[PDB]
């Protein structure tokens, strides 16, 4: 039960924005991942202990309000697929996924 | 080891224990009244949470 743009288009070599928006934002991050064609989902972004998460494997997030931004690093070549979210509820039970975004 | 003796004890009426009481409340203020006294620490204070994320 959460909100995702399904279709966003942006430059290569330049900077892309992703968004998820819901309101238990506040009780475990968010997560991301992105599909290929015919492929496992892969971790995108991970948590070791609190801020220390998107740093510098490029990427890189930023959480405003209700929804989050997944600001990407500069070069946006190839890497194109579908991206999803994830995060859990504010009782910790169970996890809802709202679909989300397919870059060109 | 007093041999033969029968002496009663009680101790919820012994003064020991109330000497006791006595002798760390004062012992405790005397360790506290040479120090820094922190008066100008009453303003008021703003105040944020940290770390929510
Ligand atoms: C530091 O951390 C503490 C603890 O997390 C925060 O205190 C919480 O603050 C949030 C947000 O202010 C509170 O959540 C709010 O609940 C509102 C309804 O509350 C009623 O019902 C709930 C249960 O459903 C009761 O727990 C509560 O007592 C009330 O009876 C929501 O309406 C809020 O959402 C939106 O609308 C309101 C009203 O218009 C706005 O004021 C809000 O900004 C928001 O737009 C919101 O979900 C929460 O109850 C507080 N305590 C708890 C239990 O976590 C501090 O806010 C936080 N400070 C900072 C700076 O981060």
């Amino acid at each position: 039960e959460l909100t995702q743009p399904p279709s966003v288009s942006v430059s290569p070599g330049q900077t892309a924005r992703i968004t998820c928006s819901g309101a238990p934002l506040t009780s475990r991050f968010t997560y991301w991942y992105r599909q290929k064609p015919g492929q496992a989902p892969v971790l995108i972004i991970s948590r070791s202990s609190q801020r220390s998460s998107g740093w510098s494997g490029r990427f890189s997030a930023s959480w405003s309000g209700t929804t989050v931004t997944l600001t990407i690093r500069g070069v946006q070549a190839d890497d194109e697929a579908d991206y999803y979210c994830q995060s859990s509820d504010t009782s910790d039970s169970y996890k809802m996924f709202g679909g989300g975004t397919k870059l060109t | 080891h007093l041999e033969n003796v029968t002496e009663e004890f009680n101790m919820w009426k012994n003064n020991m224990v109330e000497q006791m009481h006595t002798d760390i409340i004062s012992l405790w203020d005397q360790s506290l009244k040479p120090c820094v006294k922190l008066t100008p620490l009453c303003v008021t204070l703003q105040c944020t949470n940290v770390t929510n994320n």
